[PDB]
RNA sequence: GCUGACUGGGGCCUGUAGAGCACUGAUAGGGCUAGGGGGCCCACCAGCCUACCAAACCCUGUCAAACUCCGAAGGGUCCCAGGUGGAGCCUGGGAGUGAGGGCGCGAGCGAUAACGUCCGCGUCCGAGCGCGGGAACAACCGAGACCGCCAGCUAAGGCCCCCAAGUCUGGGCUAAGUGGUAAAGGAUGUGGCGCGGCGAAGACAGCCAGGAGGUUGGCUUAGAAGCAGCCAUCCUUUAAAGAGUGCGUAAUAGCUCACUGGUCGAGUGGCGCCGCGCCGAAAAUGAUCGGGGCUUAAGCCCAGCGCCGAAGCUGCGGGUCUGG
RNA sequence: UCGCCUCCUAAAAGGUAACGGAGGCGCCCAAAGGUCCCCUCAGGCGGGACGGAAAUCCGCCGGAGAGCGCAAGGGUAGAAG
RNA sequence: UCGAUGUCGGCUCGUCGCAUCCUGGGGCUGAAGAAGGUCCCAAGGGUUGGGCUGUUCGCCCAUUAAAGCGGCACGCGAGCU
């Protein structure tokens, strides 16, 4: 789960995009820098890591810096990446998103089943160098009717997260 | 099917070959002989 | 390369499991000789005495990885495997030495052997059979 | 059909189509999904158009969402009255739809159908359209 | 008598493109719950709760000429500067003109039709049908023609011929006369990229071989051998084999098959990007890219050197009108 | 349809078109005017005999969504109410 | 184009165009033969007489292989009615 930037001096970023490599930026707290790296090299990894793992860097300077990104502007058409963001991580607890994955299978399938996984990550604070990977969930009991959310959860020892609790986390609704 | 402006694959046995400068389809069953116009 | 590990690492569990292990070339042979030379080489036996139509590249190396060598002389060709792991090796290498002698086969369709761990001949398949 | 409830003006100057989207342009919602390229009007009636194709190939399958909504008044003059003399009525409906504007997306439908289902589903459509699934999608952290 | 157009910097005016839902509305799905029918139940009617319609509440998603918590680029205006030009300010005598057009861009009408039409910014024709380029052609590109020369360099557009000037130099694609002009939508057409699947423990092509057992299970208002139809959803004799993609039968027998021994013994199949070309593709005297003709082009794409070519600009001479 | 007021159109100054898109005016008020002194909403959620789902009450949270003769719009409780 | 480009229909004389009505050809087919059905190639030559209506067109009668669709100022008035 690692990557290399390419110091982003001030040149173009038109050009890098326009070139062969995918411009971006890193920060926090203490920093804020210009930085850059591949377009491909980018991908294979989000495409795995995204923003629920943390990706560490390189640079040319050998430091590895562990991140997870803040976001990332899109292209609104022809949609693939235009810049990214890093979040430089501290021993400060942090505000990320929990992937979710939810398991069992629903009991509304036999009868109308077809599942709605409202949102499948999560606001949750905690200790960066501390994060669970996936949070399980369940569905040993998931009707048609309203359907699990907030804090029906497991908050493995250490996280606490900010929800509300409220946000129906999921749902089945009527097939066709 | 025969000359029609969207030529496809209709079962399995049907090959996509070309030939005279257009795209052409041959099968086991005649029932599918297309032919680009 | 998958089962390739799955079938071939299956193929020494039994090769260095045996106390009469051939692998002769059999060809020309229905769908009636094969249940014929199993349900003949197995009463002796039980379910030990199988017989196996193994693979030939797969003893390139299903021979040479638990480290042997005398065997480049023996499956050349479409080669069989009769390992035998229960009973004295001598009631499955007779009930292999008449399967393939009372059909109209010549004696002359095998390859050699490995029975106990010193290499074999073609007047060791007629003496190990009488 | 489909359109409002309500409205606050009955005619509207119909304007044009520039480029961008402004909203829309990622998943949100379904597993995978349709996305239009070239800007235009959706008519109402092809957005059902397709809908129900779609449950269509599908019987008694995933759940549906048509992101769009039409909701822009279609105007037409009457058969053969000539210039001047006023707005010509309603027609129809449609929404603007600009580029990289996903439209819909399914769910929980094997995707090998949730697919296929999204290539008939455009086939209605008057402009080309695209395929996908979740990908940077993911505007969470 | 230096204010003018235009330009810089200063200080502000403002609500468009966009984008966003905070106000006015439109919104697809979720969750939530003031409520009510209803039941346990007697009662000033407490409470428990509902495999029902739903106010609103927020969530997730977007929409807007007449919505804006938000707000550019721009434009305007005023101050200080630059700015000597057929700039301005001012007074007085005369005008003609008040049908407009085309093109680009911003918008209404229209059907996101029309050498349509109406308004804004700018251009041009008008009156620049004088020239060049554009096949021919007021308004598309060049460019502002006082007059002469048997002078020179370029602009647009060109460089094989008709027809002035490279059958010029490199490196790529194209195989349809595409270029020499129509779409959706289809396809093992090529050219350059991509990710996975698997092999010298000899894969896909190649051909002689095996395709077994439980076996043909049941629910039946005819019967289920893989071989109409549903649930359970694996074990046996194995080199490899299910209750089998099917050619193939009514249940079958079988030609054969996922799975495989292997003689063969080197790379090989189904999918995402871009260039570029194909089908789609029918109209009315006689065809056509202006024409003849073009195929490592006389095309298309990226380079490089160089000319041809105006009435524009130089050289030269003459005519001329304001200023000094 | 013909004069007039408001909004958009109208491209951030002004204005700017159509037999363009959508509403009004041809009145009123001796207090609805001068002025000086006083006072504060709409809603939402509890709480309340008649009581809708807003009457008039009581208690909180609520700066403006109420009102201002009338159309819309500008504006406004630090008052125009 | 109004200091004029004669305005339906017919008669006559034609020419053209394929999107084909015959006739020649082909593949499918729910094609056995026959007969058709639908699609392709293809105008070389054919594409009738009458009743009514000014009618073009229709609607009928009798045949036909077949009785096709259009353009030519919805051809054709210095050719005719």
């Amino acid at each position: 789960y690692r990557l290399k930037a390419y110091y982003r001096e001030g040149e173009k970023p038109s050009a890098l995009r326009r070139a062969g490599k995918l411009p971006g930026v890193m920060y926090n707290r203490h920093l804020n820098r210009k930085v850059y790296v591949d377009l491909v090299e980018f991908d294979k990894v989000f495409r795995q890591a995204s923003i629920h793992h943390v990706i560490v860097l390189e640079l040319p300077d050998g430091q590895s810096l562990p991140t997870l990104v803040r976001q990332v502007n899109l292209d609104k058409r022809r949609r693939r990446p235009e810049h990214v963001d890093f979040f430089v991580l501290s021993d400060e607890p942090v505000e990320m998103y929990v992937p979710l994955r939810f398991v069992g299978t629903p009991a509304g399938v036999r009868a109308g089943g077809v599942l709605q996984e409202i949102h499948r990550d999560i606001l949750v604070k905690v200790s960066p160098r501390n994060i669970p990977e996936f949070i399980e969930v369940d569905v040993s009991g998931l009707e048609i009717g309203d359907s699990l959310h907030a804090s029906d959860l497991k908050l493995p020892p250490g996280v606490e997260l900010a929800v509300s609790p409220e946000e129906t986390i999921a749902a089945v609704v009527p097939p066709e | 099917m025969k000359v029609r402006a969207s030529v496809k694959r209709i079962c399995d046995k049907c090959k996509v070959i070309r030939r005279h400068g257009r795209v052409y389809v041959i099968c086991e069953n005649p029932k599918h002989k297309q032919r680009q116009g | 390369x998958x089962x390739x590990x799955x079938x071939x690492x299956x193929x020494x569990x039994x090769x260095x499991x045996x106390x009469x292990x051939x692998x002769x070339x059999x060809x020309x042979x229905x769908x009636x000789x094969x249940x014929x030379x199993x349900x003949x080489x197995x009463x002796x036996x039980x379910x030990x005495x199988x017989x196996x139509x193994x693979x030939x590249x797969x003893x390139x190396x299903x021979x040479x990885x638990x480290x042997x060598x005398x065997x480049x002389x023996x499956x050349x060709x479409x080669x069989x495997x009769l390992x035998x792991x229960x009973x004295x090796x001598x009631x499955x290498x007779x009930x292999x030495x008449x399967x393939x002698x009372x059909x109209x086969x010549x004696x002359x369709x095998x390859x050699x052997x490995x029975x106990x761990x010193x290499x074999x001949x073609x007047x060791x398949x007629x003496x190990x059979x009488x | 059909m489909l359109m409002p409830r309500r409205m606050k003006y009955r005619k509207q100057q119909r304007g044009r189509l520039k480029g961008a989207t402004k909203g829309g342009d990622y998943v949100a919602f379904g597993d995978y999904g349709l996305v239009a390229l070239e800007p235009a009007w959706i008519t109402a009636q092809q957005i059902e158009a397709a809908r129900v194709a779609m449950v269509r190939h599908f019987r008694r399958g995933g759940k549906i969402f048509i992101r769009i909504f039409p909701d822009k008044p279609y105007t037409k003059k009457p058969l053969e009255v000539r210039m001047g003399k006023g707005k010509g009525n309603v027609e129809g409906y449609v929404a603007v739809v600009k580029p990289g504007r996903v439209m819909f997306e399914v769910a929980g439908v094997t995707e090998e159908q949730a697919m296929e289902a999204l290539r008939i589903a455009g086939h209605k459509l008057p402009i080309k359209t695209k395929i996908v699934r979740r990908d940077a999608y993911d505007e969470a952290q």
